[PDB]
């Protein structure tokens, strides 16, 4: 394998759930912003 | 100015004091006050370029 | 001051050619330095005082507490140098040609 | 689907490219309008406020 | 350094510039200029090696005089119009002063020789904030003070920035006085449309910043400071031979990359202006700009120049890795021009 | 084939303190790889 | 069948892409869709549209 | 003198894989990839190619000129009009500067 | 400053003696500033050898701003043609030969020419045509 | 320039007036540009890292992938204001003041007569 | 008496028009 | 025209995802086809041409080049197998991306709308092909070739991006379509006589004009063949497609501001077209037989008689697949002889019977044999040229003289006499080399059967 154990050898799990659950955090803020973005656009002007 | 962290906090560390009709200690007035007034009154809303 | 602001400018503008002609030993540019400063303080003290402008007095004095560790700064370096080259004589700041 | 899309489409494509050109001129006139004149929400310079003007009751009488 | 100095030296050099920015009264404008010159200074002399001490000594001595000069103008406003602040009245002389002080500050034109000597005799990190987080401060007093600046003068120290920065360029072999140089003609670009449109100047800057921070931290990931030292790039890191080819030509204006963009708008609001005059001087000796940059990727990259044996021991060994902003600042850099519309 | 890759001699000349060198900035010599000074 | 031949799909699939956001800029230019003056006739019994 | 290597021969493909196409030196990447380029090369780009391009119709009007000639030849001559009358734009649609 | 100015005023190729005199002032006063330059750095070895290089750059400057003011002025007199752009490169032409000269290179005067004509050939061409240098921020 | 304006908010990102327009379509090819420039970003990073370039970080990919994303649709909704800002204070300005953007005539070409340069 | 304020810009926004009319951008 | 591009770019990701072994086949097998959707473009049927979106058009010019364009990609990438083939596997994939991008690239700029985009696509493809040339270049002077081919081009380009942006502030876009229906009439005065120059220089530098096309000679020595056929067939011929759509605009100057370039070309096409003559490399003979061809070209898109510009649409296309076609057959001799002294190698149909075929239909369509597209080109301008002034025929008449000459040199000093004694022995042909070469004449003979689809825009 490596005489010195590679620091890689098994994976920051802290590393993987914020960068894994960030994302899921972006998109369910993203698709929210744009649905209800179109809403208020659609209202505020005639529709 | 080119960031205006101070209007938004709302903060006026340094806005109080710039001109010479600001807030005197002891309400001691300035000289000239008499006019730097009457020429920031009139150039409020009308922009430099025609502030001049 | 009409007259009396113009010796303290000029004074600012014989300090001013003083710090740019360097001349041998750096202190005396630091000591130009704040010549200026001097000049700087008594013209901003002076038309603060004629302008009854005391909102302003504040302004004279942080001048000078911030010129003042300016020149701390600067002596430090000085010191720094004649202590690489055993003297403040510009010429020996030369290696970064 | 024939020679009517392509003339359609073509002149479609012109008065985009048109109606776009005609604006980008005006642009620069109304940008050189209110520069000078400063008449417009555009080059609106800055002045001191008058809210910080101190219209108190000074100590002197003539303030 | 004991992290608690680095603690307030990295917080003035911080509360330097954005003092600057945020404030209108124009004394405290000068301070956050007084705070960024105190908190550089020690980092500047951390090896403490002979070269450093000449160069803060310098960078001291001109970055003084010149705040020094911006404090007089200032103090002579004060007299002229009460406000603490310059106005439409300021007298002429007043701004110009300004803007000679500004312009050593931030290293323009014909006061362009500290520049090139800091950046030698500095590590490659402190040259990083020396040339951008520094030039930051200044040029939010002159943007902000644009409308009233003299469009002559601005525009003679742009020219003869772009002059100076690209013919001292081109001899010059050193890495950190390669960017010094590069420097100072992106900075003359950027005063030459202050007085037409600030908002390109704040272009003409980020883009400047997001260039420049990634061929920095290229240069260190090696830390060489000469083209031979990053020349044996392909052979210590192989990977950041290509995107170091393409930042270092969107240094320069090419097309397709996004560093044509501040040229390309910048040229354009002149045009708008009709200085077609000055705008063509400028964006032909630009392109002495991109034979020196060319150079460089002759020697990194389309050519392979001789390595040392003792190289192939840095390989075996796992190379420390570059922090992720250079990726990030590197794409966002080479290529987003299919998105200009919208930064501009 | 071998596309001429740069010999040493082409390397040479990207040394020195300056790369086309004057009559007497040649006279110079490269600033320390350490970046500190015998002096 | 992705062993392979997820590869050679790449760019028959380029072309598909490609034709769809082609047929999508006709939607988009279709002001003129039969006012042009050589071409402009009357929609034919079933046909809602001269060109698509 | 520095380190570097001897001159790396050329060696003569044709003397293995006697078969040698000119692609790849293994013989069946070979043999796969003139199969798919005389293929995709002659058989459907010269071929279909040509097809359809000769079956372009009327390329640039200009079949349908030889018509339209042959039509206002027909309607010019038959009602005495001149071929190709002397002004195209009419004079009368023109407002010459007075 | 209204004096070099005067310059434009008067039609070209008329009053050349008034052209020359101020092209050569101006030469001149770039030569000083250029002297000035090359004393402050690039220094000399005595005072006197200084004081030299400013004369030598304040003549040589001189000198080109005479024969450009000269040739210029004089090819439209002859010429009988006063806007012509062609007599300015004439003058730039010579202006750059007497620069070429002053060096002791026939290959500066090639250059020279070219460059130094051309140039002054543009600037007739600017004037003609009310090209604007270092223009005010109009948008 | 657009600074200045009557009631600019002094810091804000995005004024609600920016309401009144059409969000950021979440495919508008510029979004899906900064999706690809990202991928890349992260595949660059890989690459300098010196890992399996695609087949690696395939978490990282995807935080990049949906952070430039993600910071798109909220860029390009604000510049996409300020775009519309300068035509809202443009076209105005074209009206208040009416007279110096005057409606012009164009003769037909009937009527104008531009030379004709013959090429012979 | 005082200068009469610049006159003020009314309405509300619309989407651009033709979009960001940038060099060739459809957008 | 997204099929003739979106397609193109998948190609890279086809380069880069594909097995080392099978890269090549993919690449070459699916850009064949990638031509067969860029021969749609030729449905015509139609005078109005095509405006297939906001920024993208096709119009006769563009349509011939396009399908060139996409066509020698495959091409391409067939003549650098062998060279190239020796590499380690991602510096293929780099070549082969190189390649890709470049007609992506050539292909957008010959259809585009806004001539800024052509501008920016126009001098972004230097950057790929200046990677070709100077990083797999085989000789010590590749460093200098690529200076030359950056900077010639770059100093014509920035005056173009001035006079660009100042047409957009004259006329208001820089849209082709409307630029053309808008009243844009130069007004002869001193600037304006600069502005025409600002346009055309940039197009005439890459265009080898005979006072700026050391350039060229220089960049094609040292190439890689891929290279040096991209430069020839299509880079080049980038200069000429410039210069027909930009001279819609600064229409009157032209007519007064020509005579410069045209007699600098035309006494250009005779010294260019001589020193063909003695000259011992072939690979420039080819390059100098490239700036004269050309240089009739420049000589017909300014003296702009409907039968000039498509004697040049017909000449540049015809010329790019010749040129390429030599420039091929150059690289296949010099494989295997390993030089480019077109001395060595004497007698080579003794040896290679095929391939002297292939370089005597390439040689005849290099001077102009009649049932050719190349003489048709060359018939026209000629007339053309002849009503600018009867004198013309001279200098177009010592030229037709020693095109012959050189063009027959070439195939008599390398592909008959004696065969060479013991050169290394040279190796039978691959059948790639025939292909490639087939692949260029093919074209030829059935273009040269309907010669209207490369005819221009003026018929
Ligand atoms: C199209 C293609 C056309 C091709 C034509 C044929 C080309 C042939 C091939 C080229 C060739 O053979 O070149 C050999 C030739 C050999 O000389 P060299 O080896 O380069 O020697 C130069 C070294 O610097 C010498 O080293 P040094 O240690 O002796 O340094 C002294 C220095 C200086 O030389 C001297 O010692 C004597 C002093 C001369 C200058 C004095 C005035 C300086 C004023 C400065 C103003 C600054 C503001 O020498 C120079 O720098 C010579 C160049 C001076 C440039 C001009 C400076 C301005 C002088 C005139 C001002 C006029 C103002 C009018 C209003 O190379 C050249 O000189 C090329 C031309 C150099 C510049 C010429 C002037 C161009 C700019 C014109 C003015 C600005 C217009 C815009
Ligand atoms: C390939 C990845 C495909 C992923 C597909 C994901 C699903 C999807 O996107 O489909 C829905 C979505 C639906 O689109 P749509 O709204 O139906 O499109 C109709 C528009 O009229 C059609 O869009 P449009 O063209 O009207 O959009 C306005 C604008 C949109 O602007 C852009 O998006 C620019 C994209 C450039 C690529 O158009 C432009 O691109 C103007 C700029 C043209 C290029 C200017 C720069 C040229 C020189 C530099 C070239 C790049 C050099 C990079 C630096 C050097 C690198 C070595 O498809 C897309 O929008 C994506 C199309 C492909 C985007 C670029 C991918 C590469
Ligand atoms: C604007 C001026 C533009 C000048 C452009 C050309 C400049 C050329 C400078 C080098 C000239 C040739 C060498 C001259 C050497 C010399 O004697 O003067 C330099 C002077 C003294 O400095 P030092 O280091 O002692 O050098 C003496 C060496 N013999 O250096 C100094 O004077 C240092 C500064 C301190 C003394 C002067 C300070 C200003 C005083 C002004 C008083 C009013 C003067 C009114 C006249
Ligand atoms: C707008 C178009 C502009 C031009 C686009 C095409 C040119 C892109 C710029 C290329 C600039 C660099 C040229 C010279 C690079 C030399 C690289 C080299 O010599 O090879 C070594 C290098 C590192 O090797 P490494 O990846 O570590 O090896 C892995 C082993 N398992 O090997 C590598 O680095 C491999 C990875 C290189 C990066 C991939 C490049 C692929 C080609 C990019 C094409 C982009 C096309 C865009 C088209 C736009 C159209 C509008
Ligand atoms: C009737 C014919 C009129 C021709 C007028 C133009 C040429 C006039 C030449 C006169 C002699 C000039 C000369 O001999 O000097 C060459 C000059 C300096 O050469 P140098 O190495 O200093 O040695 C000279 C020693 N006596 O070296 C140079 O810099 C020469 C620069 C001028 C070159 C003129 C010819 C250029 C031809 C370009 C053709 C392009 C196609
Ligand atoms: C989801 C995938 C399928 C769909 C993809 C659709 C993409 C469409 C747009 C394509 C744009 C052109 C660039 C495409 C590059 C594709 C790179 C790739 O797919 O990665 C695999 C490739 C493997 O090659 P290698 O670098 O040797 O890695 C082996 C393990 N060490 O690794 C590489 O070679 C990395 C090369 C990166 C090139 C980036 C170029 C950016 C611009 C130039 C810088
Ligand atoms: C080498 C290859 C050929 C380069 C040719 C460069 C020509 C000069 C640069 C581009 C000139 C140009 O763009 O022409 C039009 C421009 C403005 O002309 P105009 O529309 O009349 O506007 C002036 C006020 N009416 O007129 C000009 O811009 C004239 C500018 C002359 C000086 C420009 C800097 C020259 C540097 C060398
Ligand atoms: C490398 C060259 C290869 C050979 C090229 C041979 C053809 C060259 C033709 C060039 C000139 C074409 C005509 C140009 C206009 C000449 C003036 C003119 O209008 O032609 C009419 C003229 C008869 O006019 P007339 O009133 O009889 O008076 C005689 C003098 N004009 O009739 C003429 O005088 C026409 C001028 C000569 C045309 C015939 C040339 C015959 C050349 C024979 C061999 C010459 C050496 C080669």
């Amino acid at each position: 394998f490596y005489v010195r154990e590679p620091v890689n050898a098994k994976p920051n799990w802290l590393a993987v759930g914020l960068s894994v659950g960030a994302s899921v955090f972006m998109w369910i803020y993203l698709i929210q912003t744009h649905n209800e973005d179109v809403l208020e656009y659609k209202r505020r002007n005639g529709l | 100015p080119f960031l205006d962290i101070q209007k938004k906090l709302g903060i006026s560390l340094d806005r109080h004091f710039m001109f010479l009709s600001a807030e005197q200690p002891y309400k001691n007035a300035a000289r000239c006050h008499a006019f730097e007034k009457e020429w920031i009154e009139c150039a409020h809303g009308i922009g430099g370029t025609r502030a001049k | 001051m009409p007259s009396t602001f113009f010796n303290l400018t000029m004074a600012f503008s014989l300090s001013l050619l003083g710090t740019l002609m360097f001349r041998s030993h750096l202190m005396s540019t630091l000591l130009c330095l704040e010549g200026m400063v001097l000049s700087l303080f008594i013209m901003t003290s002076v038309t603060s005082l004629n302008s009854n402008s005391m909102s302003s007095m504040p302004i004279p004095i942080t001048i000078l507490v911030f010129a003042a560790c300016e020149a701390a700064v600067g002596l430090a370096l000085l010191v720094k140098v004649s202590n690489t080259y055993g003297t403040d004589y510009v010429q020996n700041l030369n290696l970064l040609q | 689907d024939g020679p009517e899309k392509n003339y359609e489409k073509t002149l479609a494509i012109l008065q985009i490219e048109s109606e776009k050109a005609e604006l980008r001129l005006k642009e620069q006139e109304v940008r050189r309008l209110m520069r000078a004149r400063g008449d417009g929400p555009w080059y609106q310079f800055p002045t001191p406020e008058k809210e910080f003007i101190d219209h108190s009751p000074k100590a002197t009488p003539d303030n | 350094m004991n992290p608690i100095t680095l603690a307030i030296i990295y917080f003035t050099i911080f509360l330097g510039p954005v003092i600057t920015m945020s404030s209108t009264n124009l004394m405290l404008m000068w301070v956050g200029l007084e705070f960024s010159l105190l908190a550089i200074i020690p980092m500047l002399i951390n090896k403490k090696n002979p070269r450093s001490t000449e160069a803060a000594t310098k960078y001291f001595v001109t970055q003084a005089t010149a705040s020094m000069i911006i404090l007089l103008a200032i103090v002579l406003n004060y007299k002229q119009l009460g406000t603490w602040m310059f106005q439409q009245q300021t007298n002429g002389l007043i701004l110009n002063m300004t803007l000679m002080a500004l312009s050593m500050k931030l290293g323009l034109a014909p006061f362009h020789f500290w520049l090139p000597e800091v950046t030698q005799g500095i590590p490659l990190h402190m040259g990083l904030i020396l040339l951008t987080w520094q030039k930051i401060a200044p040029l939010s007093i002159l943007i902000q003070i644009y409308p009233l600046l003299n469009s002559t003068i601005i525009l003679m120290l742009a020219i003869t920035s772009i002059f100076m920065g690209a013919w001292g360029g081109l001899n010059q072999t050193q890495m950190r006085k390669i960017m010094a140089y590069s420097s100072i003609a992106h900075m003359g670009w950027m005063l030459a449309i202050l007085p037409y449109n600030p908002s390109l100047t704040l272009l003409n800057l980020m883009i400047y910043i997001i260039l420049t921070a990634p061929m920095f931290m290229a240069l260190m990931l090696n830390n060489s400071m000469t083209i031979n030292s990053i020349s044996l790039l392909w052979n210590k890191t192989p990977a950041m031979l290509t995107m170091i080819s393409l930042m270092l030509l969107s240094l320069g204006g090419l097309p397709p990359l996004t560093g044509f963009l501040p040229k390309w708008i910048i040229i354009t609001e002149l045009m708008k202006n009709n200085c077609l005059i000055m705008a063509t001087l400028m964006a032909m000796m630009a392109l002495l700009n991109l034979f020196f940059y060319t150079r460089l990727i002759y020697s990194t990259s389309l050519t392979m120049f001789p390595t040392n044996n003792n190289s192939k021991m840095m390989t075996h060994q796992t190379k420390t890795k570059p922090n992720l902003m250079f990726s990030t600042l590197a794409i966002m850099s080479t290529m987003t021009l299919p998105l200009a519309p919208q930064l501009i | 084939a071998r596309q001429w890759q740069p010999d040493i001699e082409w390397a040479e000349q990207f040394s020195g303190a300056v790369m086309y060198p004057s009559k007497e900035t040649a006279h110079w010599k490269p600033p320390p790889w350490n970046d500190v000074d015998i002096l | 069948l992705l062993r392979e031949h997820w590869v050679h799909i790449l760019v028959p699939a380029g072309f598909v892409f490609g034709c769809y956001l082609d047929r999508k800029d006709d939607e988009k230019l279709t002001a003129f869709r039969n006012k042009s003056m050589l071409f402009q006739r009357e929609l034919r019994p079933n046909e809602e549209v001269t060109w698509k | 003198q520095w380190q570097e290597d001897p001159e790396p021969e050329d060696e003569n493909v044709y003397a293995k894989n006697p078969d040698f196409h000119g692609y790849d030196s293994d013989p069946v990447v070979d043999v796969w990839n003139m199969r798919a380029v005389f293929f995709f090369g002659f058989s459907i780009v010269l071929v279909f190619g040509t097809t359809f391009v000769a079956y372009v119709p009327d390329y640039r009007m200009q079949e349908w000129a030889r018509r339209e000639a042959e039509r206002l030849v027909k309607y010019r001559e038959v009602n005495g009009l001149p071929i190709m009358e002397s002004n195209y734009f009419d004079p009368s649609k023109i407002q010459l500067p007075e | 400053k209204r004096f070099f100015e005067s310059y434009h005023e008067v039609p070209d190729g008329t009053q050349c003696h008034r052209k020359t005199y101020i092209t050569t002032a101006l030469g001149g006063i770039c030569g000083i500033i250029g002297s000035a330059y090359s004393v402050s750095l690039n220094p000399a070895d005595s005072t006197l050898e200084a004081v030299a290089r400013v004369g030598r750059y304040t003549f040589t400057a001189a000198a080109i701003g005479a024969m450009f003011g000269l040739t210029t002025c004089v090819s439209a007199q002859v010429r009988e043609k006063p806007d012509d752009p062609l007599n300015y490169f004439i003058g730039g032409c010579a202006g750059g030969l007497t620069l070429g000269a002053r060096t002791h290179s026939y290959g500066t005067a090639a250059m020279g020419c070219v460059y130094m004509g051309t140039a002054a050939a543009l600037f007739k061409i600017g004037k003609l045509e009310g090209w604007e240098l270092f223009p005010t921020p109009k948008v | 320039m657009m600074n200045g304006r009557p009631g600019h908010e002094p810091l804000k990102f995005l004024p609600d007036e920016a309401r009144s327009l059409p969000p950021p379509k979440l495919n508008d090819p510029r979004l899906v540009y900064m999706g690809l420039l990202g991928y890349c970003t992260g595949l660059m990073d890989n690459m300098l890292r010196m890992r399996p370039v695609m087949r690696a970080g395939l978490h990282r990919q995807l935080l990049f992938v949906t952070s430039f994303v993600f910071a798109g649709y909220f860029y390009l909704k604000r510049q996409n204001y300020l775009y519309a800002v300068k035509d809202h204070d443009m076209f105005g300005y074209i009206k208040l003041h009416p007279e110096d953007f005057p409606e012009k005539e164009k003769k037909t070409y009937a009527e104008i007569l531009e030379p004709f340069h013959p090429v012979r | 008496a005082r200068p009469e304020p610049n006159p003020v810009i009314e309405g509300d926004l619309k989407p651009a028009k033709h979009g960001t009319r940038f060099f060739f951008w459809t957008v | 025209m997204l099929k003739i591009i979106l397609p193109s770019l998948m190609l890279l990701p086809l380069t880069w995802l594909s097995s080392p072994k099978k890269t090549w086949t993919n690449v070459t097998s699916y850009s064949f086809l990638i031509s067969l959707t860029s021969l749609t473009l030729l449905w015509q049927t139609d005078e109005n041409y095509k405006n297939f979106s906001n920024m993208f058009s096709s119009d006769p010019l563009s349509t011939p080049l396009i399908i060139l364009t996409a066509w020698l990609l495959p091409l391409m990438l067939m003549a650098s197998q062998n060279h190239l083939k020796k590499d380690n596997n991602v510096l293929q994939k780099l070549y082969i991306s190189m390649l890709i991008s470049l007609q992506i690239l050539l292909i957008m700029t010959f259809s585009a709308t806004e001539l800024i985009m052509f501008y920016i696509l126009f001098e972004a493809t230097l950057i790929p092909t200046l990677i070709i040339i100077t990083r797999w270049g085989n000789q010590t002077e590749r460093l200098n070739a690529g200076i030359y081919f950056l900077f010639y081009t770059l100093i014509g380009s920035i005056p173009l991006l001035i006079a660009l942006i100042l047409i957009q502030n004259h006329v208001g876009t820089l849209n082709l379509m409307i630029l053309s229906f808008t009243t844009h009439t130069l007004d002869a005065s001193w600037s304006n006589n600069l502005l025409w120059l600002a346009c055309m220089m940039a197009f005439l530098i890459k265009m080898p004009l005979y006072g700026v096309h050391l350039w060229l000679p220089k960049a094609h020595v040292e190439a890689p063949i891929a290279g040096s056929m991209i430069l020839a067939a299509i880079l080049l011929k980038l200069g000429s497609y410039g210069m027909i759509r930009i001279s819609i605009i600064l229409d009157p100057l032209t007519k007064y501001m020509a005579y410069p370039f045209i007699l600098l070309s035309l006494w250009g096409m005779i010294m260019t077209s001589s020193i063909c003559l003695r000259q011992t490399d072939l690979k420039s003979l080819i390059a100098y037989s490239s700036v004269s061809h050309m240089a009739l070209v420049i000589a017909s898109i300014m003296i702009q008689t409907p039968w000039s510009f498509m004697g040049a649409t017909m000449l540049m296309i015809a010329h790019g697949l010749t040129s390429s076609l030599l420039f091929c057959l150059a690289n296949s001799n010099y494989e295997r002889i390993h030089s480019r002294t077109m001395i060595m190698a004497r007698g080579l149909q003794m040896v290679f019977p095929l391939m002297a075929t292939w370089w005597l239909m390439a040689s005849l369509a290099n001077l102009a044999l009649p049932p050719s597209i190349n003489l048709m080109g060359e018939l026209f301008i000629t007339m053309s040229l002849f009503s600018w002034s009867n004198f013309t025929i001279i200098l177009m008449g010592i030229n037709i003289i020693i095109t012959g000459m050189y063009s027959m040199y070439m195939i008599i000093t390398t592909q008959r006499g004696k065969l060479t004694n013991h050169m290394i022995n040279l190796q039978p042909s691959h059948t790639r080399e025939l292909t490639l070469m087939a692949l260029h004449m093919i074209p030829l003979i059935l273009l040269t059967t309907s010669p209207k689809l490369i005819t221009g825009l003026t018929m």
